[PDB]
């Protein structure tokens, strides 16, 4: 009766941030309840704990009002059979939501909408007999998506808030034997959510794991662990703290071993009863025990060296009552004199910030996914990475403990959209509510060794609850430090600066919370703490340019402790069309209301898990061995802190415009922090002319367990020597003619022709034989398909005439039109020479002007030459180049010049000079939401069919046109044209990255100079 | 690629009697160990994932341990529904491969 | 509830194209990885490829090649062509999800001259 719907939600505890949940068992870290010690220590699976996942019944309602008290007791008809875990909204109840900053319902704290959406869940099963006799049979959601209440056998439970952290309730006095079942009823949206309002999805349900746990009835309540060391980590001693709970009889004691594999290291015993604590006395139902190790193997991300604790609660006579254990890692995290120390030396973070998305099933985690997230990672140069922002699923942390990967572990605490950001978080009445937030992520995770940084959640401004919870983390575990972003990123309640976007060389001083580079950042009178950006180098699209700055500072800066890019994934959904095919969806795309579009997509790997390009200037600027090339000595030097190059190879190479001539391979004997020495055979030089290049790379022969054998961990190339060509052509045998008329100029010399359009001013068309070459004529561009930075946040509705996109549009540069100044053409002697100019201009403005030359020779040969002027009070423009639409389409593309990769002038580090051979589906990047991309710089030739282009430019060639992509809005819509779009460019801007919400173009990378100068060779084969 | 071996091929049991299967890795495959069970004429059915992991559905007389390169599928009192064919597949690396399979007959 | 079920060609002539179709009831193709798996006739299974959401394909060394895995989203099915068939691509062919808990029922597929 008092169970009844009726009663339980009229009290409306999701409308309450004084209660965040109801009879809900304390946190600790994970238990399993094992009945024997060696389980225990090889981590088998323990009988004790049950999985309650699997196919469930669901029924969604509007309001959790529509439910019906008959739920409570029996199934309902129409519910579904679905599966648990699972997002509700991946399988179709309502929609998901994107937003970003602006809250999803309407900002009334705590109050929520009337309209709320629930979902009721139901589970029938057994329980076996033997769990009621004894113990404790407890039950566990990993999380549930908003807020929940439980009945188990129609009878009330509890209430829980918190959809990151798992709730426990014990449901020993509500089981009966045999047939159980549960009656889970999820809120969407309930106080909790006004904690919640990160940049993601918005979703909802039971979507991490449900299981069951049947305790003894005098058992471990929790357990900490912890490492001294002394000067120079030659000996260890192991903490362990361990509480329990029952009755305490005399009989009773604790065994904590430590185990190395089969090899037991050491191991203690006692009983109950701690120290004297203060004037009352100790603990009686706590121990703690100390376990020397001499020369422990250290734990670090470069190796993972683990080791087993084995927790056993016994009684005297040998008796083993319940056994828990977790595996360890010795490491000391310290912050001294500025600097961030891991076992002693100074970390550089290689990071990125990761959330928990899944395209298929949306926030939901499996193990392979993690797994091969965490591979890419580590294959890609990555040291960390950053829970963005909340707990993540259980698996993440033994993961990262196992393959090594440095953790910071943050609290699900979110209040973006609040005005000001303060709001709450200066508010006494939510420090409670945030208080749990942090307290419970801390019992729970504090064992893993992997976690070494603990932050107070994101972008909730700066209030006296950070201040207090700062210091709650201090008191309780000082084995880590603790940062926190929010108010300025330098806070008193933060150990570390650590800001998001700051740039590295100029400041953004807005009002109150300025972001100064990061150079001066340091120095500021007082400063002393360590700087590692939160969020730095938004990969949103076509982006990552100027990722090399960073490194250059990272590498200078001693206090500049690296970051955590922004992020790993793109945050996009898939969706199906009218033949059940499917294709990535976006911010707004389920009818979601209000949202923020593309904003989601910011992954440095798609959805699938398939890279983008910037990956690679990612992997390369973080590559843990850097290069010198003195004469011809190589010198190597190890970014390692704690492992020598034993698993590594140098090959080396020297090729001259393409063309090896000489290879080797050198096995590197470096240790961290060392450099090796290399020098060279004498190179070999030849007469040829062109450019030689020597080119390294560093491989690890032998497979490691996230790395396959032959993985390329890093490289370098320089060019050597260049020897210039003095020869002139072989004078042309035939002489081209040149046929005059009103319409356009013809050139012909053998099966070729030429025309040049006299009303135009263009290249109209070309033939090989009787085949015509061009769909379109060949001319000047200044524009490009806007990247996601061009366009940053300006919308139809809301125009930002900052971003580039809205000057260029401004100023008339997508819709100039051309102007004929002049068309001639001549005779040489051996060469026809045509002569053109024209304007391009917008409402009497005259943008820039062009200026070519093209002279065909008897050798069948067009040399362009061009020359263009910019006015200097225009904004820069895009590019500056020619492109035509070919009438070919061949399977292949090969160039001289940068690649193999996708790569923009302040993004092309990564990428090598040489003789690149690919498809031409290849040449095109699928970036979900469509813009310019593919490009390729410092080509020096490219052959496409017959076709042949040389000079020193830059370009790329694919079947859609600027128009096309820039009038997509999803990659998914694009249609493959006529033939081929080539689009070469003399120049090209920078895509900038450091942000995506301004201008991040450095002004290195515009096009500022005013005259542009250029030439090429158009041929055939 | 990854080769992975299972042994023996062929076991008897008497039902009631209960089993281990074998399958073991060229190389560390961490926890990426699947087991399948696969009778004539009839599509794969999967017992157990990533080593260890239960499966909704699946009789719970079956279970899996290891991790590494050595992998184990027991049976804890055989059933007659259980003779057919066993083979692990590990979903480390691609590309994915399965064992050889080890036929479980009765004696 | 999502059920899979191969159609196709029972028998084909060595060096032509081998096509099977995979028609997903249920949900949707976009909901899922989708995968071709064979078992040649001396009970060795061979794991072809699958295609995730994203697109992107993962093909078996193996097949050389001559494989490609597409969708067809608004028929709600997906694809496997296997080109230049011989005698050794004689086996019974299943389509499953990438999870491994949905199969098809499997379909021989015989490669003879004949």
């Amino acid at each position: 009766i008092t169970d009844s719907l009726a009663v339980v939600l009229q009290r409306r505890d999701w409308e309450n941030p004084g209660v965040t949940q109801l009879n809900r068992l304390a946190a600790h870290p994970p238990f399993a309840s094992w009945r024997n010690s060696e389980e225990a220590r090889t981590d088998r699976p323990s009988q004790q704990l049950r999985s309650l996942n699997g196919e469930w019944r669901f029924a969604w309602f509007p309001a959790p009002e529509a439910v019906p008290e008959s739920w409570l007791e029996c199934d309902l008809p129409e519910a579904d059979t679905v599966v648990v875990p699972s997002n509700w909204q991946m399988h179709g109840y309502d929609a998901p939501i994107y937003t970003n900053v602006t809250y999803p319902i309407t900002v009334n704290p705590p109050f929520v909408p009337t309209e709320n959406p629930t979902g009721c869940y139901s589970l029938t099963f057994n329980v076996d007999e033997s769990w009621l006799q004894e113990g404790q049979t407890r039950i566990i959601f990993d999380g549930v998506n908003s807020a929940f209440h439980l009945w188990c056998n129609g009878r009330w439970v509890g209430y829980g808030q918190d959809s990151r952290l798992p709730s426990e309730f014990d449901l020993s006095a509500f089981l009966r034997a045999g047939e159980n079942r549960l009656a889970v009823m999820v809120l969407r949206w309930s106080d909790g959510s006004y904690l919640e309002d990160q940049d993601m999805w918005r979703m909802s349900g039971i979507f991490r794991d449900v299981s069951l746990l049947h305790k003894p009835t005098t058992q471990i309540s929790d357990f900490h662990v912890a490492t001294r060391f002394n000067d120079d980590f030659s000996r260890a001693v192991l903490e362990a703290e361990v509480q329990m709970c029952g009755e305490l009889r005399d009989y009773l004691r604790v065994t904590v071993s430590l185990w190395q594999g089969e090899t037991q290291v050491a191991s203690g015993t006692a009983p109950f009863g701690g120290e004297i604590i203060d004037e009352r006395g100790g603990y009686a139902d706590r121990v703690t025990l100390r376990l020397n190790v001499e020369n422990p193997k250290l734990w670090s991300a470069e190796i993972p060296n683990l080791y087993r604790a084995v927790v056993e609660l016994h009684t005297a006579d040998g008796t083993l009552i319940e056994a828990e254990a977790c595996d360890v890692g010795f490491r000391e995290v310290r912050i001294e004199n500025g600097l961030l120390l891991l076992n002693g030396k100074p970390l550089l973070i290689r990071g990125v910030n990761r959330h928990e998305h899944h395209p298929l099933h949306g926030q939901v985690m499996d193990e392979q996914t993690m797994v091969q997230d965490i591979l890419l990672m580590k294959q890609n140069n990555f040291n960390a990475v950053r829970c963005s922002h909340y707990p993540n699923h259980p698996l993440w942390y033994t993961l990262c403990d196992r393959y090594g990967l440095y953790v910071v572990d943050e609290a699900n605490i979110e209040t973006h959209g609040m005005v000001p950001m303060n709001r709450l978080t200066d508010d006494p009445r939510w420090l409670p509510a945030m208080s749990e937030r942090v307290t419970r992520m801390v019992q729970r995770d504090r064992n893993h060794p992997s976690v070494i940084i603990w932050s107070l959640g994101n972008e909730s401004g700066h209030g006296a609850n950070h201040d207090a919870l700062y210091r709650w983390i201090k008191s309780v575990d000082p084995s880590r430090p603790v940062q926190y972003e929010g108010g300025g990123a330098d806070t008193t309640a933060t150990d570390i600066i650590c800001p998001m976007y700051a740039r590295v060389d100029e400041d953004q001083p807005f009002p109150a919370v300025p972001k100064w580079s990061i150079k001066k950042w340091l120095s500021l009178p007082g400063e002393t703490r360590p700087l590692i950006l939160c969020e730095y180098a938004h990969a949103m699209g076509n982006s990552l340019g100027g990722f090399a700055k960073y490194w250059q500072a990272f590498r200078q800066y001693p206090r500049l402790q690296g970051g955590f890019v922004w992020d790993w994934v793109d945050q996009s959904l898939i969706k199906y069309d009218e033949n059940g095919n499917p294709w990535s969806a976006y911010g707004g795309d389920f009818g979601d209301t209000p949202n923020d579009r593309q904003f989601c997509m910011n992954g440095l790997v798609f959805a699938d898990r398939t890279p983008h390009p910037a990956l690679t200037e990612a992997k390369h600027q973080q590559q843990f061995f850097q290069f010198r090339l003195s004469g011809q000595t190589i010198e190597v030097t190890s970014e390692y802190l704690f492992r020598h190059s034993d698993n590594e190879l140098l090959h080396w190479m020297v090729a001259l415009d393409g063309k090896p001539l000489a290879s080797g391979e050198v096995p590197l004997d470096v240790a961290p922090q060392g450099k090796q020495l290399i020098e060279l055979p004498e190179l070999p030089q030849p007469e040829s002319a062109g450019q030689l290049w020597l080119t390294v790379r560093v491989v690890q022969p032998n497979a490691t367990a996230w790395s396959e054998a032959g993985h390329i961990s890093a490289w370098q190339q320089w060019r050597l020597a260049e020897n210039l060509s003095v020869t002139l052509p072989a004078a042309s045998h035939a002489i081209p003619h040149l046929t005059t008329s009103e319409m356009d100029f013809c050139i012909e010399l053998g099966n070729k022709r030429w025309q040049f359009n006299r009303q135009s001013g263009f290249l109209s068309q070309m033939w090989i034989g009787d085949k015509k070459q061009l769909l379109t004529p060949l001319r000047d561009q200044f524009t490009r398909a806007p990247l996601d930075n061009d366009i940053g946040v300006s919308e139809a509705t809301r125009i930002d005439p900052n971003a580039w996109v809205e000057r260029w549009k401004a100023a008339g540069h997508y819709q100039a039109e051309a102007a004929l100044l002049q068309c001639t053409a001549d005779t040489l002697a051996d060469a026809v020479l045509i002569t053109t100019a024209h304007a391009w201009q917008h409402q009497g403005k005259t943008l820039f002007i062009s200026r070519k030359t093209y002279r065909i020779d008897g050798s069948g040969q067009m040399a362009i030459t061009v020359d263009v002027e910019v006015a200097s009070d225009t904004p820069h423009p895009a590019r500056i180049g020619l492109n035509c639409q070919l009438a070919q389409v061949a399977e292949r593309v090969n160039w001289l010049g940068l690649g193999p990769q996708e790569n923009y002038p302040d993004r092309l580090t990564a990428a090598c000079f040489d003789r690149w051979d690919l498809p031409l589906s290849d040449m095109y990047t699928p970036y979900v939401f469509p813009s310019e991309n593919g490009l390729r710089c410092g080509t020096r030739e490219l052959n496409y069919g017959p076709h042949q282009w040389r000079g020193d430019f830059q370009f790329n060639i694919s079947r859609y046109s600027q128009q096309q992509l820039m009038e997509t809005s999803h990659r998914h819509l694009l249609h493959a044209e006529e033939g081929t779009w080539l689009n070469i460019d003399g120049f090209h801007m920078g895509i900038g990255g450091d942000d995506s919400w301004s201008p991040s173009v450095s002004a290195e990378f515009q096009l500022s100079a005013g005259r542009y100068h250029y030439q090429l060779v158009w041929c055939q084969k | 690629d990854i080769v992975l071996t299972q042994s023996p091929a062929t076991l008897s049991v008497t039902p009631g009697n209960s089993v281990s299967l074998s399958c073991r890795a060229s190389q560390s495959i961490g926890n990426d160990l699947h087991w399948y069970q696969q009778k004539s004429h009839e599509s794969p059915r999967l017992l157990i994932k990533y080593a260890s992991q239960s499966i909704s559905g699946i009789p719970s007389r079956f279970s899996g341990s290891g991790s590494g390169t050595d992998f184990t599928l027991s049976i804890n009192s055989v059933e007659t529904e259980d003779f057919g064919m066993y083979f692990c597949q590990q979903s480390n690396s691609w590309p994915y491969t399965f064992g050889g399979g080890t036929k479980l007959e009765i004696k | 509830d999502v059920q899979l079920q191969e159609s196709g060609p029972s028998l084909v002539k060595p060096s032509q194209t081998l096509s099977l179709t995979c028609s997903v009831t249920g949900d949707s193709i976009t909901s899922d990885y989708w995968s071709w798996i064979r078992k040649f006739p001396g009970n060795r299974l061979e794991y072809m490829g699958y295609v995730s959401y994203s697109g992107s394909t993962y093909y078996n060394p193996s097949l050389k090649s001559r494989i490609s895995i597409t969708r067809d989203t608004s028929k709600n099915q997906y694809y496997l062509d296997l080109n230049s068939v011989t005698t050794e691509d004689t086996a019974t062919y299943y389509c499953a999800n990438w999870d491994g808990d949905y199969w098809g029922q499997g379909t021989l597929v015989t490669v003879s001259a004949a």
